């Protein structure tokens, strides 16, 4: 049902390097091609919030792009902002999953450039060839293959923007889910769950009383042999 | 009116020489192509294009199919007063051992 | 026993013009045994 | 079971007719009558008259187009016969009408005007109005032509507009009137309106 | 307005409420009739 | 069955058959040999006993003929057996003829 | 920085050829921005760029070309240019779909579709469209579904539906040896505001619209039946389809009353057109294997033709309609031996309207009606005598409004007697549906305030 | 072409020995009322496709009711076959049948 | 005649409440229900008109639940069933009870 | 479109394409469309006649 | 034999099993459970008892009781396809209620396919009903209630001859009186009218009589679908009836009234009536 050998939807990643923030890298997600068309020089010239969630092609209604946007202001910080305007499209697929044509879909987002969007269409999509959306643009269809195919560019990009930690209730319910929906889904990478340490335990708030409920997952080394 | 006009009247469409209803497609056309109908059985694949010199093909034979491949032969097919339990009905037979045509009378 | 009269029936492979309407209806055509046992034709003017 | 099934390769992908060089003007002879068996529908209004109302029902929305069965771009009709169902010439006739409905049938054959592609043949192109991508070739100024980048030769060469269509150089530097040439490689039958695509060495 | 069904104790509950009788334990709530101008047959 | 759609032809007769390997290259779009039909996660599994190169099963776009259910009447497809195995069916002539 | 930008878009289409093909893309992505935005393709790096790419021409066709040419043809609102850089633009429309049908195609699809624009925004829009229909013989083949493609019902606004429908009297006017193609969708779509009209006899929609029609329509048609074109030009050629659509798009709808107006304005202004559309009204209802009710409202398009207007050629309309009036001696003659066979008396549709509809120029016109010398016309002593008492009674199955005006003008010019038989009328006195054909009169009086500009012209008052 | 006319004038010979003219008419020379469930409605629905009509209706919007008023009065331009049902047909024609 | 119905939901914490909640459901059928989501008692239901419009959880929206009979009739009862458990749930069984009123007309049976 | 109401339903060839030369239709095009006025039928008109002058006329 | 063809042994043994299509194995939801198609158990049935022994010659040519992995399951081999096709002799299955119906068990329930389907069909535009005795029905008459005056509709076409009448038709609807429920138009289109308004009642009455934009389709006329009227036939037919005489036609007056169907009194002799909760068809 895939390309990518029998349904996990993991591409070719990496478990042999040294470095922390390179233990899984976003090429395996984002090409090389794609990555560096961004007219990325004007975000940056303004700081309010409002003039930075205003200007994208895509506002939502909560929070959960710009949950971590004061974590990023200062244009030291560049080369995860271009995943910000993939924050920008991390639903730009799925909460307009019923639709699947473009030019439609154009009015959806105010002047973006498309050679950004035809990465995510040819493989995290299943097309429906129709000619009649190819004198226009690429037409698809997103089939029962893709519902846990759409999270883990959050467990590398909210795992990575906070020196890598994942609490489950600001995941597993943002997005949605039943915190038990990701036990059976925390392994498809090499993510440990684990519970609550003797140091860590002010990163969310929460006492001991519950602490063997309260489970966390991050990335240290690479994965055990 | 009665046993045909129930509901199961429709122009069903019936590959002649090798009769059968369930084998022909309205296949996803090419990019300029229109009513791209054929079958499957009758054609044969473009892998074996190869032989009198090579004769070549007259673009009335090039079509497009579903999985994206590109394959040649078998064209012409009408549309047939049919009733879809006959379309059932021939595809249940042919699952149990009994292979099965059929023929119009134009020809 | 139309599991048992296929053994006979399609081990010979006949053709079978199935005039019977227990046979010409199962393609859905009119009837040789009524009303439309036939057909008409029409007059026309002129080449 | 080798060499027995092979002979079908031909009779039915034979060329009908194929045509040599045409009386050395530069044109070629692809203009040619087909009679065929048109198994037409009839016209339940026109029942009085049938040599024009199954004309205005399956024949003048036939011109000017490609089909799949007489491998050509037909172009026009003659000889409007119409045919019958009995030992009968006769003026007035009839016609099986359809047990279902009154569209009825009728088992006619008529007399065919067709145009035809052939392969490796010289064609004529006029100078009407010249592309970007495709030099000006209008087939009896009628259909439209085609070529590719990979198809032109080396003196063939392009200068664009200086002080306010396109010019074209050719191997020396002066244009000509509008006669040109096309030789034929491929078709293209599924656009709009057909036309073919070749290539320029011959 | 949701009479209980053990003994007519009579209570008024909404939503993420713990269900019991108020006098012992039983579960059963019924609901009861308010006014509305609402036309009706006759004949 | 409506007035204002003819019909051009007819149906004359029937003929029968018996289903031999040579017939299996054309008849269909892709094989099946994977035992189970569609795995947890709502997928139907492709190259599988509901995959979409032999029809379309639960509102999918139909990978044989491009548009939707409305208009696909779902595909032929086959197994292949270990070894060519008897037909019951035909167990009542061919063991005398043997 | 002139010449800096013609090396960055003269280095893209080396590449192709050598199969990477790196800055193609990049400029196709800032050609389809709205004139919203500074940061879009401008005047000076257009013309450049549509001379560096004319280098060598043949380079659009290959796998990666349809990227190109669209956002270029869909420069969106294109009539934003000063003279200078409005050059180039329109030449390379003449160069990049000169041949090939599959862009061209989707250049009237532009062209077609920005006829909604205003006349003064259409200064090219129908020059670059009337240029191919001189040069080319068959560019007729793909815009044939263009036509009725692009008409858009009244959920858009106002002022791009109904200035569209001036917009092709410019094109056909240049376009005149096809003929028929252009009217059919706007024969069809006068009917659609007239079937919302009549059932209305959301209301103040269709005034000043049809104000944007009848007095636009009706002008600059009126300005091509012209006399300067009677034998010389093209006009014979628009009275030969202009009957025949008339008989399919007005008499196949009932009750629908605003459509009628076409040719009720242009041949009144002149002598000999009126006494074309006499022929025209002859032929309808006098065959065998017509229609059904074809005996009524054709005869009946003869009654306030002849009545309400001012240019007639008034020795002709006894001449040219005596066999109506023959018809009312054969109608005596040889076709009153039937009546007590089997059936009733509404066998003859065309004998109370036809007489109706030249008792309908009765009580209108009675100084046409006298001569000089002192007799009546064609001796109305008996020949309105001898159909009183007959085996139909025509005083007893008739309308109420004007064969009610039959009781003042009978008695005062001694025209008939029928004032004994009002009282013995209603006593004696599908089919129930039968009255919704015979109740309407084709041209009626004329209710609107701005289309009576043009048609007080020829129509009078009661007297 | 080459075996086009081998099913071209195997069908006009065909016809000529499946045919019987009318001087070896052998069937029963009545308008009978099968061909009385027949004729009617196979007119009916085409004269209700906007067919010409001859004789004047009485304005009666039946589709059907307007062919007995033709049946009845002959003008009715169909014509019947009938089949021998060994392989051989019989021809008619509503002018020489009349009418139980 | 009696036709008791009833609502049984999704066949894991509960996600499934009786009521409204937050979003705006259309309204205009006001005219059936209470705000707690069950509707009134002796209303005259039709077909084109909700029973139970309960807010949901996997979108917190309000759904509806229309009449899926013919039967024209009015509203009667309104049972409230739970599970005595003590890790207690909110109650997630109603069964409500119709009463349709059967004029005898012809084609009866005495 | 396409159906057997706008298409015929079985079309054959009756035999070998009997062919002319390009000029000999020229006499022979007149008498199809000369016979047309004693949408489609529009555009078989103004088209046909401008490739009158492929080998006859000039524009 | 025109053709020729020479008779092999290759076709009377099975090589494919040909699978069925998917529009024909589809699952549907019915009762408190939901599983898949019988047939899918059937050939998923096969497939691993095919790789379980396709995978053993993986342990021989690539080089005892593993020759028996082969063998006594070419028993159970020659048990995949049979009870695919026909069960009567599988291995012995306690009383467990049911054993799995393949094809031909699975063609005739009550022996009862082509006695409830391809035969006997179950068939669109009907009427089940008590039945009633009334008077002033001249045998072949039916007065019927206006709720099956407005719902069994009858196709009918616009001419130059059907106007006036059948414009009343559009202008009532499905509202009353015998109105008209789907206009169509020259292309095959389905414009209801049991939303639309009277002024869409009286829109489409004057719009039914037009020529087709397409002149390919330039011959034909939309097709105001009347309810039913004075002027048309019901067929009517007993159910356990036993002869010939029992498909009578009638015609059919409306009758403003209750619900139930009207016979007449003398028609009784014909259907082997009674009134004691006997009740019979109708058809159109
Ligand atoms: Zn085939
Ligand atoms: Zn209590
Ligand atoms: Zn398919």
């Amino acid at each position: 049902d895939e390309i990518t050998s029998n349904d996990r939807p993991t591409p070719l990643a990496n478990i042999d390097a040294t470095d922390v923030e390179q233990i899984y890298p976003i090429e395996s997600i984002i090409p090389k091609k794609e990555l560096q068309f961004i007219r990325v020089s004007s975000i940056l010239k303004e700081a309010d919030k409002e003039k930075k969630l205003e200007l994208f092609p895509y506002q939502n209604n909560s929070k959960y792009v710009a949950k971590k946007l004061d974590s990023l202001t200062q244009p030291s910080q560049m080369t995860k902002l271009q995943l910000l305007y993939y924050l920008s499209l991390l639903l730009g697929v799925y909460e307009n999953r019923r639709v699947n044509n473009k030019t439609k879909l154009l009015e959806r987002l105010n002047s973006p450039p498309e050679i950004l969007v035809d990465g995510i269409l040819s493989r995290f999509t299943v097309i429906k060839p129709g000619q009649f959306g190819r004198s226009k643009d690429r037409s698809y269809f997103i089939d029962p293959q893709n519902e846990d195919k759409i999270l883990c560019y959050i467990l590398a990009i909210i795992m990575h923007l906070d020196n890598f930690i994942v609490e489950i209730t600001p995941l597993a319910h943002e997005l949605n889910l039943k915190p038990s929906k990701v036990v059976s889904l925390f392994r498809v990478l090499g993510a440990i769950v684990k519970g609550a340490t003797v140091a860590q335990a002010e990163a969310f708030g929460i006492p001991k009383s519950t602490a063997a409920s309260y489970k966390i997952a991050t990335m240290k080394v690479p994965f055990k042999l | 009116d009665r046993l045909l006009n129930s509901s199961d009247y429709t122009q069903a469409s019936v590959c002649r020489e090798c009769g059968s209803i369930l084998t022909t497609q309205q296949s996803v056309p090419r990019i300029g192509s229109i009513s791209t109908v054929c079958c499957r059985r009758c054609s044969m694949r473009f892998e074996d294009a190869k032989k009198g010199e090579k004769i070549f093909i007259d673009d009335s034979q090039i079509w497009e199919d579903g999985q994206g491949n590109k394959f040649v032969g078998g064209n012409e097919t009408t549309t047939v007063a049919i009733p879809f339990v006959l379309k059932y009905l021939d595809s249940e037979l042919s699952a149990m051992g009994i292979r099965l045509r059929y023929n119009v009378e134009p020809k | 026993t139309t599991c048992q009269f296929l053994t006979k029936a399609v081990l010979d492979n006949e053709r079978e013009q199935l005039d019977s309407p227990s046979a010409r209806i199962v393609v859905g055509k009119l009837n040789n045994v009524g009303t439309g046992s036939f057909d008409v034709l029409a007059k026309v003017p002129n080449a | 079971n080798e060499n027995r099934e092979t002979a079908r390769f031909i009779k039915k992908h034979k060329k009908q007719v194929t045509n040599p060089i045409d009386e050395k003007n530069g044109t070629s002879n692809c203009i040619v009558r087909v009679p065929i068996a048109l198994y037409v529908s009839l016209a339940p209004m026109y029942l009085e008259n049938p040599l024009q109302g199954v004309m205005k029902q399956h024949l003048n929305p036939l011109v000017m187009k490609y089909n799949n069965k007489v491998g050509g771009v037909v172009l026009g009709y003659e000889g409007l016969k119409i045919l019958d169902a009995d030992p009968l010439d006769t003026s007035e006739k009839l016609i099986k009408i359809t047990p279902d409905t009154p569209f009825g049938f009728t088992w006619c054959h008529v007399n065919l005007y067709v145009w035809q592609p052939q392969v490796g043949d010289v064609l004529e192109g006029y100078i009407f109005i010249q592309s970007a991508s495709h030099i000006g070739l209008l087939i009896h100024d009628a259909f439209n032509a085609s070529i590719k980048k990979n198809n032109i030769p080396v003196d063939w060469t392009f200068v664009h507009n200086d002080v306010e269509l396109g010019h074209w150089v050719d191997s020396n530097g002066e244009p000509i009137d509008g006669k040109l040439r096309f030789t034929v490689r491929n078709v293209h039958t599924t656009g709009r309106v057909v036309s073919v695509d070749g290539t320029l060495i011959s | 307005k949701y009479i209980c069904a053990e003994c007519s104790s009579k209570l008024s509950l909404s939503r993420t409420d713990a269900v019991r009788c108020k006098d012992c334990g039983h579960r059963i709530l019924l609901k009861a009739r308010t006014k509305r101008l609402v036309q009706f047959e006759a004949r | 069955m409506d007035i204002s759609k003819p019909v051009g032809s007819e149906i004359t007769s029937v003929d029968f058959g018996i289903l031999t390997a040579k017939e299996i290259r054309n008849l269909s779009a892709k094989q099946i040999t994977n035992p189970t039909v569609l795995d947890n996660l709502g997928h139907p599994v492709s190259g599988g006993l509901y995959d979409l190169a032999l029809g379309a099963f639960l509102r999918n776009l139909c990978s044989t003929c491009g548009l939707d259910e409305k208009f696909c009447p779902g595909h032929q497809g086959h197994i292949e057996l270990p070894v060519p195995c008897y037909n019951p069916l035909f167990f009542n002539q061919l063991y005398i003829y043997l | 920085s002139a010449a800096m930008y013609s090396r960055f878009v003269k280095s893209a289409l080396d590449d192709l050829d050598k199969n990477d093909s790196t800055q193609i893309g990049i400029i196709a992505n800032q050609v389809a921005l709205p004139s919203k935005n500074p940061e879009r393709i401008n005047d000076k790096n257009l013309n450049i760029l549509l001379d560096i790419l004319s280098s060598n021409i043949n380079r659009i066709e290959s796998s990666r070309g349809t990227f190109l040419i669209q956002s270029i043809i869909n420069f969106e609102k294109w009539w934003e240019l000063p003279p200078h850089t409005l050059s180039k633009y329109i030449y390379f429309i003449k160069i990049l779909c000169s041949s090939i049908p599959k862009w061209w195609q989707d250049v009237s699809m532009i062209l077609v579709s920005c006829f909604i624009l205003p006349i003064k925004q259409t200064v090219c829009h129908h020059d670059m469209l009337k240029y191919f229909l001189r040069m080319i013989p068959s560019s007729m083949g793909f815009i044939d579904t263009y036509l009725a493609k692009f008409f858009p019902n009244k959920n858009d606004t106002r002022r791009k539906l109904v200035n569209y429908t001036s917009n092709l009297l410019k094109l056909r006017g240049y376009c005149s040896e096809l003929g028929f193609q252009i009217w059919s969708l706007l024969i069809e779509k006068i009917i659609s505001i007239d079937v919302e009209l009549q059932n209305e006899l959301g209301i103040k929609e269709l005034s000043t619209k049809l104000d944007s029609i009848l007095t636009l329509v009706s002008t600059h048609v009126e300005e091509q039946v012209t006399p300067e074109s009677l034998e010389s030009g093209e006009g014979v050629g628009v009275f030969n389809t202009l009957t025949t659509l008339f008989k399919t798009h007005v008499l196949p709808t009932y009750y629908t009353r605003s459509i009628q107006y076409i040719m009720f304005h242009v041949s009144q202004q002149q002598l000999e057109l009126m006494d074309s559309f006499l022929v025209t009204l002859i032929d309808i209802s006098f065959a065998v294997n017509e229609a059904a009710e074809k005996k009524i409202k054709s005869l009946q398009y003869l009654g306030s033709y002849i009545a309400r207007a001012k240019k007639l050629s008034r020795t002709q309309i006894i001449f040219v309609a005596s066999y109506l009036t023959s018809w009312l001696n054969r109608y005596v003659i040889e076709r009153e031996e039937e009546v007590d066979q089997r059936g009733g008396m509404e066998r003859f549709k065309h004998f109370y309207a036809a007489f109706q509809a030249l008792c309908y120029i009765f009580c209108f016109r009675h100084n046409i009606f006298r001569d000089t010398d002192g007799n009546w016309e064609c001796e109305l002593d008996k020949f309105f005598q001898r159909m009183v008492i007959s085996k139909f009674n025509p005083l007893k199955f008739c309308n109420e409004n004007v064969m009610l005006m039959f009781a003042r003008i009978a008695q005062q010019e001694s025209v008939a007697y029928c004032f004994s038989i009002i009282e013995n009328n209603n006593n004696e006195r599908t089919r129930q549906q039968f009255i919704d054909l015979q109740s309407y009169f084709p041209y009626d009086p004329l209710f609107l305030k701005n289309y009576k500009i043009l048609m007080k012209e020829y129509y009078i008052e009661w007297s | 072409p080459e075996d086009f006319q081998q099913h071209e004038q195997i069908r006009r010979k065909t016809l000529k020995e499946k045919a019987i003219p009318k001087d070896q008419r052998a069937t029963t020379p009545y308008m009978t009322k099968y061909e009385r469930a027949r004729i009617l409605g196979t007119r009916a629905l085409q004269i209700s496709m906007n067919a010409p009509v001859f004789v004047d209706l009485e304005g009666e919007t039946d589709p059907l009711r307007i062919a007995m008023k033709e049946l009845a009065e002959k003008k009715i331009p169909l014509v019947i076959r009938r089949y021998l049902p060994d392989g051989s047909f019989e021809d008619w024609s509503v002018e020489e049948l009349i009418v139980d | 005649m009696y036709k008791t119905e009833k609502v049984d939901l999704a066949l894991d914490p509960i996600t499934q409440h009786f009521g409204f909640g937050n979003d705006e459901w259309p309204k205009e059928w006001l005219e059936k229900l209470d705000e707690d989501g069950l509707p009134y008692i002796g209303t005259y239901v039709e077909e084109g008109d909700p029973i139970c419009a309960y807010f949901d959880d996997t979108l917190n929206k309000t759904k509806i639940k229309t009449y899926h009979s013919s039967e024209p009739a009015y509203i009667e009862e309104v049972n409230l069933i739970g599970d005595e458990s003590n890790k207690f749930q909110e109650l997630q069984t109603v069964s409500i009870k119709y009463r349709i009123r059967r004029t005898p007309q012809i084609g009866d049976k005495f | 479109t396409a159906t057997t109401l706008n298409t015929p339903v079985v079309i054959h060839a009756t035999q070998l394409p009997q062919h002319v030369s390009t000029d000999e239709v020229l006499q022979f095009l007149e008498s199809f469309i000369d016979e047309k006025e004693n949408t489609n039928l529009s555009s078989s008109i103004s088209q046909l006649k401008r490739i009158q002058r492929d080998f006859k006329g000039l524009p | 034999n025109l053709s020729r063809k020479l008779v092999k042994a290759d076709s009377f043994f099975m090589d494919v099993l040909v699978v069925p299509p998917t529009r024909f194995r589809l699952p549907s939801k019915l009762g408190e459970e939901v599983h898949e198609n019988s047939q899918n158990q059937l050939l998923s049935k096969v497939l691993t008892t095919s790789l379980l022994i396709r995978d053993l010659n993986d342990d021989l040519s690539k080089l005892r009781v593993i020759f028996s992995r082969l063998m006594n399951a070419f028993v159970t081999i020659q048990n995949d396809v049979n009870a695919f096709i026909d069960s009567t002799k599988a291995q012995g299955r306690t009383s467990g209620k049911v054993p799995i119906p393949g094809v031909k068990q699975a063609l005739e329930k009550k022996e009862g396919l082509f006695r409830k389907h391809m035969m006997g069909k179950r068939v669109n535009y009907a009427a089940r009903s008590v039945i009633s005795p009334d008077p002033n029905i001249e045998t072949n008459e039916i007065g019927v209630p206006p709720v099956f005056a407005v719902k069994l509709t009858y196709p009918e076409p616009v001419t130059a001859y059907n106007i006036a009448e059948l414009r009343q038709a559009v202008i009532n609807g499905p509202d009353k009186w015998p109105g008209a429920t789907q206009i169509q138009n020259e292309d095959g289109s389905l414009v209801s009218l049991i939303g639309m308004s009277v002024e869409q009642r009286k829109a489409l009455a004057n719009q039914l009589l037009t020529p087709s934009s397409n002149v390919s389709t330039h011959t034909l006329n939309k097709k105001v679908y009347r309810h039913i009227k004075n002027r048309d036939v019901v067929l009517m037919n007993r159910q356990p009836t036993l002869h010939k005489a029992s498909m009578m036609g009638h015609k059919v007056r409306v009758l403003p009234n209750e619900k139930t169907l009207r016979l007449h009194y003398a028609n009784t002799g014909a259907y082997n009536a009674d009134f004691d909760g006997d009740e019979m068809n109708m058809h159109f």
